């Protein structure tokens, strides 16, 4: 209060200092199901090249 | 004329060269995106299916059509999600935030003040200080509140306000 | 029986939304710019550029 | 079996009147109890819709199909530029069973015709791309709506059940997404395919231009009416 005032003696009254916010805890990724596989067995696991 | 018995220099050698093409069409290949676990009830940021944003999410009763992937109110803010896996819709509210205020009796008298803040649930305070008082504008730390009713001397809100007898 | 008249006062509070409503639709607007997301621009350029 | 057989039946190339069809949705949002105005591409109210009772019809920018039938003699549709083998083309077939899609370099016969004794139309097909199979599209009212756009096909349909007896009814519906094909592709002109018997259908076509419209949605977000602003001064 005395340093937003600047003053080393404050009257009665009520002031606004400042500000507050909740803080993000952690991330979340979400996506859909993994699936249709490039087919790169078929190709290193070739018997004949 | 590859032998069982040749050393290394003249065994016979697999070779397989990938090259990558990016043409002007639309890419169909990329590598998996990965993902992690569902939370709720926490402000954190999400990243559902490229749509990021903060906020708090919980579980909700709207009724998407079958092609929707997210919804938005009024002025384009998004309200409601579709997570790709479990396919339910989830609702987002944005993490609680307020301003500050001090009320002080004044420097001449004493030097023990109270805190408000404004239009913050009395849940995430923080930190605990002495008794905590909700209304209507907001949580109150650090006075007592009483039956009475006098004249108001500084003003607070909602039809109530604070003097100095503690506070 | 006969509505129209508080004229005034819906006038007052229509106008004040409206006002509201256009200062929060002017947040998704380029500028000029090649997006109105900070987090695409960060995500997709050296921050000296 | 790449044979011919006639240059005409009927020839009944007409117009007639959209009134209000032609609609759907521009995304994937879910709004409820509102009124959302957006510009694109769209059929305008009381257009001058062309109807066939079949020759190459040109693409220009979208297309919106509509057909009243019973026994689906329509199989599907060929999409292209020159509809041979010197350039990629665009084919969307239709069985019992399944839909297929595909992106190859056909050599279309000129006057294609499957009969059944799924191919006959194409004499060569070769260096294909793209293909796709799903779950088959189809007294009864079919519309679609076929749109191409940032190497993107993207396909709208609905089903009616009606029983008016000429042309399009004073009715309102919404056109839901289909599909959607990342495929590169320059489409200019496209054609119809039957697999009429070995022994001329009525068909309705219109094209789409730029504009902008209201909706409005509902509490379950579903499309329930629409205003074209550029019609008369009351909608402006
Ligand atoms: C070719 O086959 C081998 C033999 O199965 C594959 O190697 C196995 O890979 C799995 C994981 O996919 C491991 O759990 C096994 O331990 C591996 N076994 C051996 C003997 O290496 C190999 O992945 C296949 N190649 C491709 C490209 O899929
Ligand atoms: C993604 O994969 C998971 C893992 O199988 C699917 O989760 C299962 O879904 C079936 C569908 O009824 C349930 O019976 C199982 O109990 C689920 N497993 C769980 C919850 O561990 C999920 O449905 C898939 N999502 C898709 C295909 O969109
Ligand atoms: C601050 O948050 C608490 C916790 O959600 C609120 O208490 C809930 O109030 C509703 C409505 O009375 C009840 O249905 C819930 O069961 C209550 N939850 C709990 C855990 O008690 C409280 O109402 C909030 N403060 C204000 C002023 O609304
Ligand atoms: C309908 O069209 C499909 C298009 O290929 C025909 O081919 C069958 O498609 C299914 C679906 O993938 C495959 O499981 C079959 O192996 C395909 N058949 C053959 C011979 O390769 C299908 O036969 C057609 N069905 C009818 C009844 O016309
Ligand atoms: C056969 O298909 C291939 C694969 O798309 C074609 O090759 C590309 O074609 C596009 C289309 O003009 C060009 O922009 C690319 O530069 C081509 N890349 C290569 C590596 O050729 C090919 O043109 C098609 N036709 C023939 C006769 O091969
Ligand atoms: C689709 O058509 C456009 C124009 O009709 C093609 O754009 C041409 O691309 C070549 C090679 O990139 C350029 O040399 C020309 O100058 C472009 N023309 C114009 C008017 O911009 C485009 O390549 C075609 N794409 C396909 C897949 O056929
Ligand atoms: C919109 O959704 C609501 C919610 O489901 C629908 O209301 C239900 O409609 C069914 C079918 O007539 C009834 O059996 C239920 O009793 C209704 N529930 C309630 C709470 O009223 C509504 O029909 C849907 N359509 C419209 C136009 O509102
Ligand atoms: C408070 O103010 C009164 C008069 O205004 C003065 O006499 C007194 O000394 C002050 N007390 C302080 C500054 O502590
Ligand atoms: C007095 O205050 C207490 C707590 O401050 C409250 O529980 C009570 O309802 C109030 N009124 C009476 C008559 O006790
Ligand atoms: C379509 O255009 C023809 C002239 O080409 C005209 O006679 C007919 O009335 C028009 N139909 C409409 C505007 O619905």
């Amino acid at each position: 209060t005395k340093c937003t005032l600047k003053s080393f003696t404050v009257e009665k009254g009520i002031y606004q200092t400042s500000n507050f916010r909740v803080q993000p805890t952690e991330s979340i990724v979400r996506f859909p199901n993994i699936t249709n596989l490039c087919p790169f067995g078929e190709v290193f696991n070739a018997t004949r090249f | 004329g590859f032998q069982p018995t040749n050393g290394v220099g003249y065994q016979p050698y697999r070779v397989v060269v990938l090259s990558f093409e990016l043409l002007h069409a639309p890419a169909t290949v990329c590598g998996p995106k990965k993902s992690t676990n569902l939370v709720k009830n926490k402000c954190v940021n999400f990243n559902f299916n490229g749509l990021t944003g903060t906020g708090v999410l919980t579980e909700s009763n709207k009724k998407f059509l079958p092609f929707q992937q997210f919804g938005r109110d009024i002025a384009d803010t998004t309200d409601a999600v579709r997570d790709p896996q479990t396919l339910e819709i989830l609702d987002i509210t944005p993490c609680s935030f307020g301003g500050v205020s001090v009320i002080t009796p004044g420097t001449n008298t004493s030097n023990q003040v109270a805190v408000l803040y404004q239009g913050v649930n009395c849940t995430e305070v923080p930190s605990t200080g002495s008794n905590v008082f909700q209304t209507r504008a907001g949580c109150l730390i650090g006075a007592e509140h009483v039956n009475n009713s006098y004249e108001c001397d500084i003003p607070i809100g909602a039809g109530i306000c604070a003097s100095y007898q503690s506070i | 029986s006969t509505a129209s008249a508080l004229g005034k006062l819906q006038n007052v509070v229509n106008q004040n939304a409206q006002a509201l409503n256009t200062l929060v639709k002017q947040l998704s607007s380029n500028f000029g710019a090649i997006s109105s997301v900070l987090n695409d621009i960060l995500s997709r350029l050296d921050p000296p550029e | 079996q790449c044979v011919n057989l006639r240059t005409r039946t009927q020839l009944p190339p007409a117009y007639t009147n959209s009134f209000t069809r032609g609609v759907y949705y521009p995304d994937k949002v879910f709004r409820s109890s509102v009124l959302h105005s957006t510009q694109d591409l769209f059929l305008p109210f009381f257009s001058n819709v062309t109807w066939f009772h079949n020759p190459v019809l040109p693409f220009n920018d979208g297309v919106y199909f509509a057909s009243t039938e019973k026994s689906n003699i329509i199989r599907g549709w060929i999409f292209g530029t020159t509809l041979d083998s010197k350039t990629q083309s665009l084919l969307i077939v239709n069985n019992a069973t399944n839909v297929v899609i595909k992106v190859c370099e056909f050599q279309f016969c000129n006057d294609p015709f499957l009969d059944v004794y799924e191919s006959g139309v194409y004499s060569s097909a070769n260096n294909c791309t793209f293909e796709y199979v799903s779950q088959p599209f189809l007294k009864n009212l079919r519309e679609f709506v076929f749109k191409n756009i940032d190497g993107y096909f993207k396909i709208y349909s609905k089903h009616t059940p009606i029983n008016l007896v000429r042309d399009l009814p004073q009715g309102f519906s919404a056109l839901e997404p289909l599909v959607d094909l990342p495929i590169g592709i320059n489409i200019t002109r496209f054609q119809t395919l039957l697999a009429l018997h070995r022994s001329a259908a009525a068909y309705y076509v219109g094209y789409l231009q730029p504009r902008t419209f209201l909706l409005k949605y509902n509490e379950n977000g579903t499309i329930t009416d629409a205003v074209d602003c550029a019609l008369d001064p009351l909608s402006e």
